[PDB]
């Protein structure tokens, strides 16, 4: 295959190979897999021209194989060349799994806020808040509030409830959810207090 | 665009600056109108005739300079061009002998498994005529039977150019494979029996095997380490795991309610 | 079930296992084997 | 008059009633199992689809005049099915169309009204609730237009209708139907489309465009889950990879998707046949023969299904290289006409030492061998005959002078005999040993004993099997 | 909307799991 | 905003539906065995 060009270290050729290749990854999805070391090396070193482009094709190949953890990692590394996109099966799958990783990380850290919280790659927020904005390009989608409560973020919660139609029926809905089907007292009372303030 | 079409090929091609000319050619072809595309155009057809010819010369220079990675790279590119979604491709005179040389390379580097799987594409040119393809399959057949001396007898007949750069390696690999087949547990074998085998010089290469391999270098009374193997299955204690198995059977006789 | 594979292009003595022509029947072979010695 | 008027009474009655009540009961059951018991995989839906595949398809090829089956479209063309009167009136319309067709001439389609009988069918407040009915009644018109056996003015329509149905099902599954999993039917649809593409690729260019489309098709599967979807797409794609473009082999060797454990039994046979073909063509012979025999007995139980013939014409060559076939056992009534003419003459030549007769048979039937796409025999079988002789020598003698095999196997020299026997032992066909001193070949040690640690290794496997079967059985007992 | 269905699905799933464990235990003692 | 998050909250619950759908039947089977 055209990997026959990647074999050469001339910098001019490399980017032509990657640009030509990511156009056909789907038809030859598995065939490529005996080359992922080369692409990873060409991502790790500094001073290439489109390190994001190598990270992108790596993410595509690992999404073929369903190694979702590593597709996620390289998608974080792939920067804006990926993250700016917004309408495909591939992106929606890996952003869903990113949301999942983020919410579970948040829930874990929330039990020990006093320190030594594990690091958060800010790209996770860089994707989550982008989705939050999509859930802001709209009048009052309930789901936004759902993810808000699920991720323990009172800030975007408040910003969403005050923004858009702050119909008091909606905050009565929020009180109903707070009382009806959530139980962790230490989070319950915090949500309830921010609600009494806004009220 | 015609960068010394026949500058240093018609009369003599020893140039190392030909490498620089090829570098310029590869730098220029990447900016040509169509490489990846398969819809094609007559202009694209010209660009493709040009790419095919330059790749052919690149591969032949590779064999002339006896470089391996450049050989496999150029051959992969050309084989991608030769068969493809677009293959109008008026016949090129070098296709047959170059493909035969490719098969010789595949056989010499002991990739026999990938040999036959490349032979499916050729329906009739591999048997009736076209001696270039005939040669490597015939040698493969010769080396599938225990017949060996016939290979060395028939070595001196090659329809294309010398191509010895691969035939020497093939002979060496056949020699070492035949040696490996004569795997000997007994450390003592008569070296004269090996002398009968096609080892040629009595101590020139006998020392080479002697340095690492066992036996002696032409002794006629070999002394060295032995390749005898004993199972040593005397131990009667697979008890730790066999007990596991039994407990497991008891596990699935219960815990269903 | 149809597989689109286009399949369509004497004695009840049962299995004959493997018989190979010997030509000479046992009577001939032994009849003239004895003659030698 | 004596042939058209007199033969008209007999025909009309049967399609008027039996087919209509068939599709009525099938649609009723589909609605019932889609409404209740959301896990409707185990139902008569699959049996109904199989019966339609088997029975209804063959009963007719022509456009079914007198409005017997062509009238169903004008029956269900206007369907509301919103409330009780709407569904009742759609059924009444079906009945009234049948009655009119039995009384007078109902609506007829002149090879161009099927689109209005398909556009208006999805028009007139059509019901999404019977999405499966839409698919079934849209695919059934394909087979008539497909199995018209004309290949004129219907293949193009077949391709357009197939694209329509594919788009409809893709848009339907874009909503990701909940607790329904229409894929249980979709698979068949997919196969059907591939059918016409082959027909298309029989009337026109190959199915490469289909290849891209179906890569996308299995990609949209395997993500949520798998329900008989990928299990079909895999063998469809590697069918096209090996469909007169079989020269491509390198890739599929890296098709590393796991094949789903619980599949329809009929498909496992296709999978194992193709796996056997790919294994044998690249020169592995140990696994090929065993997995191919496992394939043959997997689902052969039918009155001359047809591809069993091909698997036999492969297993004979693939095991000719290693031993002996049942020489007269398998030449029985179905295969006898084909297998006998070339393959029997071959194996007969192979056991004997007649090279000239081998060449004669090769010259005679090479065209048939290439037509079958199994021309490996000349490639390797001609030059591997001596292996059988070595095997026989192994079975009989136990201590022999290698100077004798030369006169027994016409090699004319002892040294190359040493070479060929050494190669054979290295290859593992025989585990003998050689005294490299005085032309002595000896067999391995006698079989030590058949009751030391080799037996119980098998009984462990059989327990795993038996306890697994009992658990599987007890679990799925009496659902309500 | 979908949030309530999501949560209720989770709850009823785990609760029928609890019933399942209960039934296994009662089987075990009734046999004795 | 043109079905911003309909592909979420929707593919997430389908597995839940299938799991509970089968698990209830399993529970009823155990019910019958215990009763007898």
């Amino acid at each position: 295959g055209i990997i026959s060009l990647l074999d050469e270290d001339e910098p001019q050729l490399k980017e032509f190979a990657l640009h030509k290749l990511n156009a056909v990854v789907n038809d030859f999805w598995a065939e490529i897999s005996e080359s992922v070391d080369k692409i990873e090396v060409l991502y790790e070193d500094e001073g290439f021209r489109s390190r994001q482009f190598a990270a992108l094709v790596a993410s595509k190949v690992f999404y073929h194989l369903g190694a979702f953890e590593e597709s996620l990692n390289y998608a974080l590394g792939a920067g804006d060349l990926f993250n700016v996109n917004d309408n495909s099966e591939y992106v929606e799958t890996i952003i869903a799994k990113c949301i999942d990783h983020y919410t579970k990380q948040c829930v874990e850290n929330a039990d020990l806020p006093e320190g030594e919280k594990k690091p958060i790659d800010q790209r996770l927020e860089g994707i989550v808040n982008k989705m939050f904005q999509r859930c802001l390009d709209d009048h009052k989608y309930k789901q936004a509030i759902g993810i808000a409560l699920e991720t323990r973020r009172l800030d975007v919660f408040e910003k969403t409830i005050l923004e858009s139609n702050d119909v008091p029926g909606m905050l009565a809905y929020s009180l109903k959810l707070c009382m009806s089907l959530m139980q962790n007292k230490q989070f319950r009372n915090k949500v309830l207090r921010v609600l009494v303030k806004i009220y | 665009m015609y960068e010394q079409l026949k500058g240093e090929w018609n009369r003599k091609s020893p140039n190392l600056s030909k490498c620089g000319e090829e570098l310029g050619r590869l730098k220029l072809v990447l900016l040509e109108l169509n490489f990846l595309p398969t819809t094609g155009t007559k202009l694209t057809k010209q660009q493709l005739i040009l790419a095919r010819d330059i790749l052919e010369i690149g591969a032949q220079w590779s064999i002339l300079r006896k470089d391996i990675p450049s050989f496999e790279r150029y051959m992969a590119q050309l084989k991608c061009y030769y068969f493809d979604y677009k293959e109008q491709l008026p016949e090129s005179a070098y296709m047959h002998q170059l493909l035969g040389l490719n098969l010789l390379f595949l056989l010499s580097q002991n990739r026999v498994a990938e040999f036959h799987t490349e032979l499916e594409r050729l329906p009739a040119k591999d048997i009736q005529t076209n001696v270039y393809i005939k040669h490597p399959v015939s040698l493969e057949q010769y080396l599938m039977e225990g017949s060996y001396n016939k290979v060395f007898l028939a070595k001196g007949n090659i329809p294309a150019e010398s191509y010895t750069f691969f035939i020497d390696i093939l002979l060496d690999t056949i020699r070492d494979e035949i040696a490996g087949c004569i795997e000997k547990a007994y450390e003592k074998i008569l070296f004269t029996e090996a002398t009968r085998i096609l080892f040629f010089n009595t101590p020139k290469k006998m020392t080479d095997y002697a340095k690492k391999r066992g036996w002696v270098l032409g002794p006629n009374n070999y002394y060295s380490f032995a390749s005898q193997q004993q199972k040593p299955e005397d131990t009667t204690i697979p008890s730790t795991e066999l007990a596991k198995q039994v407990i497991e059977y008891a596990r699935q006789l219960e815990m269903i309610v | 079930m149809s597989e689109k594979k286009q399949p369509v292009d004497w004695d009840d003595d049962n299995v004959e296992d493997d018989f190979s022509n010997q030509l000479r029947a046992e009577l001939e072979k032994h009849g003239y084997k004895m003659e030698t010695s | 008059p004596p042939g058209g008027g007199e033969q008209e009474p007999p025909p009309p009655p049967a399609p008027q009633d039996v087919e209509m009540k068939e599709e009525a009961a099938t649609g009723g059951g589909s609605t019932g199992e889609a409404d209740g018991k959301t896990a409707a995989a185990a139902a008569e839906h699959s049996q109904r689809e199989l019966d339609t595949v088997t029975l209804e398809d063959i009963k007719e090829h022509v456009k079914q005049l007198e409005k017997a089956v062509s009238g169903k479209e004008p029956r269900f063309v206007l369907r509301a099915l919103r409330m009780l009167p709407s569904t009742s009136r759609r059924l009444n319309h079906y009945v009234l169309y049948k009655a009119v067709q039995g009384f007078f001439t109902s609506n007829n389609a002149t090879r161009d009204f099927l689109l209005p009988f398909l556009e208006e069918p999805m028009d007139t407040e059509a019901d999404l609730q019977f999405r499966p009915r839409t698919g079934k009644a849209a695919s059934t018109p394909l087979l008539p237009e497909v199995e018209a056996y004309l290949q004129l003015l219907v293949v193009i329509f077949m391709m357009n209708s197939k694209r329509y149905k594919e788009a409809q099902k893709i848009s339907d599954d874009l909503m990701q139907k909940i607790s329904t999993q229409n894929r249980r039917a979709l698979d068949l649809v997919a196969a059907k489309c591939y059918y016409y593409h082959a027909r298309v690729y029989e009337f026109l260019d190959k199915l490469d465009v289909v290849r891209s489309f179906l890569h996308a098709r299995l990609r949209t599967a395997t993500l949520r889950h798998d329900a008989d979807g990928q299990a079909t797409l895999l063998n469809l794609l590697l069918r096209n990879y090996l469909h007169y473009s079989l020269y491509d082999q390198a890739e599929k060797l890296v098709s590393k998707s796991v094949f789903p454990e619980q599949a329809n039994n009929n498909e496992w046979a296709r999978y194992l046949y193709y796996t056997g073909r790919i294994k044998a063509i690249q020169l592995e012979y140990s696994e090929a023969r065993r997995t191919m025999t496992n394939a043959l007995r997997k689902a052969p139980q039918h009155t001359a299904v047809g591809f069993k013939q091909t698997v036999h014409k492969l297993l004979i060559v693939v095991e000719l290289l290693l031993g002996e076939i049942p020489d007269r056992l398998q030449f029985r009534q179905p295969s006898l006409k084909r297998s006998l003419m070339p393959y029997f003459l071959l194996t007969q030549a192979v056991r004997t030492g007649n090279l000239a007769k081998f060449n004669q048979v090769l010259d005679q039937f090479g065209e048939k061998f290439q037509a079958d796409g199994t021309y490996t025999l000349i490639i390797r079988l001609r030059h591997n005959v001596i292996k059988t002789g070595v095997r026989m020598i192994s079975l009989s003698y136990s201590r022999i002078s290698l100077a004798d095999i030369a006169q027994k196997l016409q090699l004319d020299s002892p040294e190359d005999a040493e070479f060929i026997v050494a190669k054979a032992i290295r290859d593992g066909v025989i585990e003998a040993s050689i005294n490299h001193e005085k032309g002595y070949v000896q067999s391995k040690e006698m079989i030590d004993i058949y009751s030391t640690r080799e037996p119980q290794l098998a009984f462990h496997q059989r327990i795993s099997f038996c306890l697994d079967i009992h658990n599987m059985s007890v679990k799925a007992m009496r659902f309500p | 909307d979908l949030y309530s269905r999501y949560k209720k699905l989770q709850q009823e799933l785990e609760f029928l799991e609890v019933q399942e464990e209960y039934i296994k235990d009662e089987q075990k003692n009734l046999k004795k | 905003a043109g079905s911003g998050l309909r592909q979420y909250y929707l593919s997430k619950i389908e597995e839940l539906q299938l799991i509970v759908n089968d698990k209830s039947q399993n529970l009823r089977r155990l019910q019958a065995q215990r009763n007898e």
